[PDB]
RNA sequence: CCGAGCCUGGUGAUAGCUGGUUGUCCAAGAUAGAAUCUUAGUUCAACUUUAAAUUUGCCCACAGAACCCUCUAAAUCCCCUUGUAAAUUUAACUGUUAGUCCAAAGAGGAACAGCUCUUUGGACACUAGGAAAAAACCUUGUAGAGAGAGUAAAAAAUUUAACACCCAUAGUAGGCCUAAAAGCAGCCACCAAUUAAGAAAGCGUUCAAGCUCAACACAAAAAUCCCAAACAUAUA
RNA sequence: CACUUGUUCCUUAAAUAGGGACCUGUAUGGCUCCACGAGGGUUCAGCUG
RNA sequence: ACCUCGGAGCAGAACCCAACCUCCGAGCAGUACAUGCUAAGACUUCACCAGUCAAAGCGAACCUCAAUUGAUCCAAUAACUUGACCAACGGAACAAGUUACCCUAGGGAUAACAGCGCAAUCCUAUUCUAGAGUCCAUAUCAACAAUAGGGUUUACGACCUCGAUGUUGGAUCAGGACAUCCCGAUGGUGCAGCCGCUAUUAAAGGUUCGUUUGUUCAACGAUUAAAGUCCUACGUGAUCUGAGUUCAGACCGGAGUAAUCCAGGUCGGUUUCUAUCUACUUUAAUUCCUCCCUGUACGAAAGGACAAGAGAAAUAAGG
């Protein structure tokens, strides 16, 4: 089973009950799926947002189009959308209770990988439908094999280590330097300043 | 659809935290579940809430905990820890301050 | 929530690079501090508005002397955005009573006890 | 999403083919069939109360039921409310069914904008119900603003999103026709296979082309956009197969004219191919539909006549019987598809001296379809046998006198 | 001037509603909620004011405050010292209890709203400077006169897509596959000759043929009329 | 018997207007316009800012 | 729909936290009759009321459950005690509809029109290169999606205005944008020619008359080179009209016992203002058609051009 597999709509046993909009799952650095497995190439989240069935389905469509089955393989590294996502009757006006749920979607955060691809294959054969699908994709994304993935990490370590800037936005916040933290999050104690929402400034030291 | 959860809160917790000159009945913390179990010289009301058996200093403290043999749930937990396993919980204490009394002259016969 | 900001001990942990940029030997610290506030309390938390009342430091650019200990070092560190601190000098040593009344508190930090206003 | 369906079908092969329609939906199952008969089909109830009541008793007493499939082309109404009411679940006719399934189904552009104009009416009809949450008690005592009342408005909205819908589908129609330009011009015979819902349609298509793209499915309404395959024919000749939209009896007809937009291309056909299911025990009944269905379309006059006829599914069991997927008759279908293409298009099979030079005989290949060519090499010359359209024959007459 | 006349009287009817509420000067003064035929109001609380009694008030060092749950936030409570001078209690009262934006943690909405709802904090409902004009952003506040002075915040940056040249014989149309499928419809193998060429990476052929390639060789647009004028080079 | 669901005819070059038919279902107080009307619609011809 | 009470998230860690927020539940039951009396000290649902725990002592033996309920007065009782799904649950002892016949005090604290915020909806442009287009993504389109722009729809918010911002259409006059319907220039084409389609540039000028219907719209008739999309307080009621909507009268259909009401249909129904201020009040044209080129180029035929030239008109401006 080399081609990627077909990911359902909603989950077989559908959510009844409706649970809060907690953008906390979009927001910030990605813990879980940042690291290859079984694969040499990805496509690589540099941002948050939300996968519907749609992205599912235009990602496995693209992928299996181009890649080449005796050749290469993908595999998801996203569950299938569990997160459910309600919204009112058009029309509606404010009030009456949380709407019916609607659609299922599965949170992304910037730093995580999405598709993970491997096979007889090199990066070359598979970087162009992989951008097409990051392109494609409802967050900033970029196809990066394991060795341009180890190249841009050590670049940011580079960049961290050699900055000639005296200050830096992880200086400055946890020493509360000039009660910048009354502008700041407490969130942002651990983004460093590199993570704006759902947005992650990669350029950003 | 959803219809209640107006209640209040219950305005529970602890009342007299570690170093507090503590007199007898007081009450030390107000819970719910056994979150603080009673300790020395402190008592357990029958809504769970702990109070001060002598006049003294709260100390809170973490003890091995070791149910009567009675208590049927507490005794099949332990009989199914593994070996080597001890329970801990939190304790209070109140470390009495002034005697029981004194002796005094009260008559020279 | 916007709460009370715990500063990391580190930060207060000064390297061999940070004394001589600054010019002060960890051995022999000095006793005292000049505070002076910098900056204004208004749109800050009341515990700062607090702080600075206890320092005594309301009037803005007015130095105020206060202990290089560690209670009050604590205090500086909730409102070390709001002041700039500097270590009281003595080059001529402590002020006596017979020169208590000629003292005067340079830019630099050092309390001279002879004030002649005369040139040297 | 998911359905459970009491087939209800009213009486005065049915129950499969509406069985079949519940299969394609991809999420509904038939739990119950209930086959009842009935003197007046037209009244506010179908069936006489006596049968009435029993129905409503065993729909209420099964509680699987989530839905209920009366096999009729249309209830109007105050049947479906009387009904909903009386059976206490939502009411399907084939109109709403093939709309659902014709909504499931469309991918394209054209076919969504299709079948959003054949569901219209269902938005008409659904119009009070749809709008009940959005009255908000306003009306006819605030002094000030259009006369308009709620349901006045709400009927103004559909109708100018019926207007919209109509424009895009105009707009359509005419991209068509520029589309159709190019094939016209070089003269492509095309042939337009119609025929009943699920007959083949697709299967024989691929079989004659053999393009291995095509996807005959075994859901009904498969394919729901017109589309052009080329093929050979014996004669060497390229035709072009139109795949159509299938046709569905006890249908409403204005569902399948929402399709004439992109099913135009048939009029613009040379020739008509009607597949008819032989296998099917109502093949008699598709006929009689699917011509109504294309008399209704409009198609001219001298092609419906022209419409060749061949028998599909043959395996299962003056014409030519063919099998798609076995792919028995081909061979002979396309001989006298050869034969219509010949005599529609005005191609004239003939003979052809050419002196061997000067290219005319690179022109005839590329502008006619050689069919042979035996060289004199004493006169130094070819009589090629051709088959050449008369644009053709004029062109090359005038070009090598 | 009749949904029930007009005049007089009860009558200064009542109005939780609107409007008005008149000398000078100084000072303190914006602050949780509960109940209510109650949310246009009121009583209590909280806050606020005054006077009085007394002694601790605020900041806060360790130590300390739960498992459920495997992990997990900023923090919070308590709190000696220390820096400070306020705090509690007693007596007597009113008034505020229809609130805005900003930062942050969230909920609802549509991860819309100058939207609505809680929480921490700030500002505004007070002066002044700045961000163009400017309640809510930044600086700064305790007040007078000065034709002195040092400063605070405080002025946007950017201009982005050229590109190879030459050359190609051939085991054979590799097998199977199929009417044929010939590097190119599909499957298997993918060797091998010429110094140099994939049993062929894209076009093209029904199939061929012809073309190459690889190989040698050398960013945007809306409606009255754009919107300071300008300026790249005189030493922070 | 009346009114409602659709088809159609006349009227206009063109009619959501006016008039007339047939076709589906609802509902001893229903049909019948003779004359009359500053009542409400339609209209030939004439007339005319 | 809800109104009182309790558990869990939101509210991760002392306490406390809203929501017509997400979920669960309660209005008991059961066991005992010391489920006796008293009494330090404490807790407390942010007030009070109410509700909680409890050492010691007397007297005895040797209470489970989260909610599981309700004050005063007043009734019954000799007393002890009991009494409301007083559930609108801090509880009026006992009282419903309708008002377009309406009235008064107010409210822009709060709706209808408008403006404004927003852009879900709507419209538009690019990106991907799947798929249509016989082959061919890109002549013309275009699914899944991505990124942008607009503020014309349907909505949402309730920020100005309720000691009045007069309401949909039409007449009159029109101002403006260009995302151009026609006229101009240009590129591509699945551009042979004529018709066309698409795109760049162009807003100087123009963009018809009628039947029905209040129609803005829509259908239809005849035209046109075209009968453009919009904004302008849905431009324009101190310039006009009131046919509809939308007062008081009256019917028909429906709801109700009725008053009366209805997102049903209809007949009738008062259109004020003498201008104080601002502003303003005399500023090289387009198009169609006929002929000729020419039945020529082009085209197999059918059909059929450009450019240049001549003549006729129409409109607009000025006389
Ligand atoms: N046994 C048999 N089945 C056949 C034959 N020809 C077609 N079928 C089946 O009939 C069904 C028709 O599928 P399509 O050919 O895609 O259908 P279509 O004619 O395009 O019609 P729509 O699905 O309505 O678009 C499929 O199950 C075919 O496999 C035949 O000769 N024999
Ligand atoms: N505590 C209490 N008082 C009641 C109860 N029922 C009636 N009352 C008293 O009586 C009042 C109610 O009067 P009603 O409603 O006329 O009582 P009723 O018993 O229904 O009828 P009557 O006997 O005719 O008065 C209350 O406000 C009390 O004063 C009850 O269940 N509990
Ligand atoms: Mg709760
Ligand atoms: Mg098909
Ligand atoms: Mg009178
Ligand atoms: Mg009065
Ligand atoms: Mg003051
Ligand atoms: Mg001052
Ligand atoms: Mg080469
Ligand atoms: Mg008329
Ligand atoms: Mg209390
Ligand atoms: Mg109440
Ligand atoms: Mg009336
Ligand atoms: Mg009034
Ligand atoms: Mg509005
Ligand atoms: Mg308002
Ligand atoms: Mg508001
Ligand atoms: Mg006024
Ligand atoms: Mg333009
Ligand atoms: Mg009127
Ligand atoms: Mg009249
Ligand atoms: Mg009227
Ligand atoms: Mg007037």
């Amino acid at each position: 089973k080399p081609k990627l597999r077909f990911i359902e709509r909603a989950p077989l046993v559908p959510k009844v009950r409706r649970e809060p909009k907690n953008l906390s799952d979009i927001r910030g650095p990605s813990t879980e799926a940042t690291e290859f497995t079984e694969g040499n190439f990805a496509i690589l989240a540099l941002g948050g947002g939300y996968l519907h069935w749609g992205h599912f389905e235009m990602m496995r469509l693209t992928i299996n189009r181009s890649m080449d089955p005796k050749n290469m393989f993908a595999i998801w590294r996203v569950p299938a959308p569990f997160k459910p996502i309600t919204r009112k009757s058009v029309g509606h006006r404010m009030g009456g209770g949380k709407g019916a749920i609607d659609h299922y979607v599965t949170p992304v955060k910037a730093g995580r990988l999405v598709v993970e691809m491997g096979g007889r294959c090199e990066f070359e054969e598979v970087q162009g439908f992989l951008d097409q699908v990051a392109h494609k994709l409802p967050f900033a994304a970029k196809a990066v094999s394991r060795g341009t993935l180890e190249k841009m990490r050590k670049d940011q370590e580079e960049r961290e280590r050699n900055n000639q800037n005296p200050w830096t936005f992880e200086r400055i916040a946890t020493a509360n330097m000039l009660g910048i933290r009354k502008v700041l999050s407490p969130y942002d104690l651990t983004h460093k300043g590199k993570y704006w929402g759902k947005f992650y400034m990669p350029k950003r030291v | 659809k959803n219809l209640g959860g107006k209640s209040s809160g219950r305005r529970q917790g602890i009342k007299k935290m570690e170093g507090h000159y503590v007199h007898a009945g007081n009450i030390i913390a107000t819970q719910r579940h056994f979150r603080w179990h009673p300790g020395a010289h402190v008592g357990v009301g029958k809504n769970k809430c702990l109070y001060a058996l002598e006049e003294g200093i709260v100390r809170y403290t973490k003890e091995v905990y070791v149910p009567h043999p009675r208590n049927t749930e507490a005794v099949d937990l332990i009989t199914r820890l593994p070996k080597g396993a001890v329970l801990y919980k939190t304790f209070v204490h109140v470390v009495p301050a002034k005697p029981e009394g004194t002796f005094k002259l009260v008559a020279m016969l | 929530k916007f709460t009370r900001s715990r500063i990391p001990e580190k930060v207060f942990q000064a390297s061999p690079e940070d004394h001589e940029k600054y010019g002060g030997d960890p051995q022999n610290p000095h006793k005292l501090h000049i505070v002076t506030r910098i900056k204004s309390t208004r749109r800050r938390p009341y515990w700062e508005k607090d702080i600075i009342k206890m320092l005594g430091l309301e009037k803005a650019h007015t130095p105020q002397v206060h202990k290089n200990i560690p209670s009050v070092n604590a205090k500086l560190k909730v409102v070390k955005h709001l002041i700039r601190i500097k270590p009281l000098k003595l080059p001529q040593g402590l002020p006596a009573e017979e020169n208590m009344s000629n003292t005067c508190l340079k830019s630099t930090g050092e309390l001279v006890v002879q004030w002649h206003l005369k040139p040297v | 999403g998911t359905q459970r369906v009491c087939l209800v079908h009213p009486d005065v092969w049915q129950v499969a083919e509406a069985t079949a329609l519940v299969h394609t939906l991809d999420g509904w199952s038939v739990v119950q069939t209930m086959v009842v008969s009935t003197k007046t089909p037209d009244r506010k109830l179908i069936f006489g109360k006596g049968n009435f009541e029993h129905l409503t008793e065993k729909i209420r007493g099964s509680p699987d039921i989530t839905c209920v499939f009366l096999n009729v082309e249309r209830m109007a109404a105050p049947t479906k409310k009387e009904l909903e009411a009386a059976w206490g679940v939502e009411v399907f006719d084939r109109f709403t069914v093939v709309l659902h399934i014709f909504r499931c189904n469309a991918r394209t552009k054209e076919a969504r904008l299709q079948v959003a104009l054949a569901e219209m009416p269902l938005h008409r009809s659904n119009l009070k119900r749809d709008v009940a949450h959005l009255y908000r008690g306003v009306g006819s005592r605030y002094i000030m603003g259009s006369g308009e009342s709620f349901m006045q408005l709400q009927q103004r909205l559909l109708r100018e999103k019926e207007a919209k819908i109509r424009k895009a589908l105009d707009r359509l129609r005419k991209k068509r026709h520029l589309l159709r330009r190019q094939r016209t011009r070089r003269e492509f015979p095309v042939i337009s296979v119609v025929g009943y819902t699920n007959c083949g349609k697709t299967t024989l298509i691929k079989a004659l082309t053999g393009d291995a793209a095509i996807q005959p499915r075994d859901q009904l309404f498969a394919t729901l956009d017109v589309t052009a395959h080329a093929g050979t024919l014996p004669s060497r000749m390229t035709v072009l197969y139109v795949d159509t939209i299938g046709f569905l009896s006890q249908l409403p007809h204005g569902l399948i004219e929402s399709f004439s937009a992109t099913l135009e291309d048939v009029a613009h056909s040379d020739l008509i191919l009607h597949v008819r299911d032989v296998s099917h025990p109502e093949a008699e009944l598709q006929k009689c539909s699917v011509l109504s269905t294309l008399r209704g379309l409009q198609l001219p006059a001298p092609l419906l006549d022209s419409m060749v006829e061949v028998h599909n599914k043959v395996d299962l069991v003056n014409v030519v019987p063919v099998s798609a997927l076995r792919g028995h008759g081909l061979q002979e279908l396309k001989a006298e598809l050869d034969a219509a293409v010949l005599k529609a298009t005005g191609r004239q099979i003939l003979t052809l001296r050419v002196r061997l030079a000067g290219a005319q005989l690179s022109w005839l290949y590329k502008e006619a379809t050689v069919q042979e060519v035996d060289v004199i090499p004493e006169d130094g010359a070819a009589d090629v046998r051709v088959i050449i359209s008369n644009s053709a024959y004029g062109k090359f007459r005038k070009l090598f006198p």
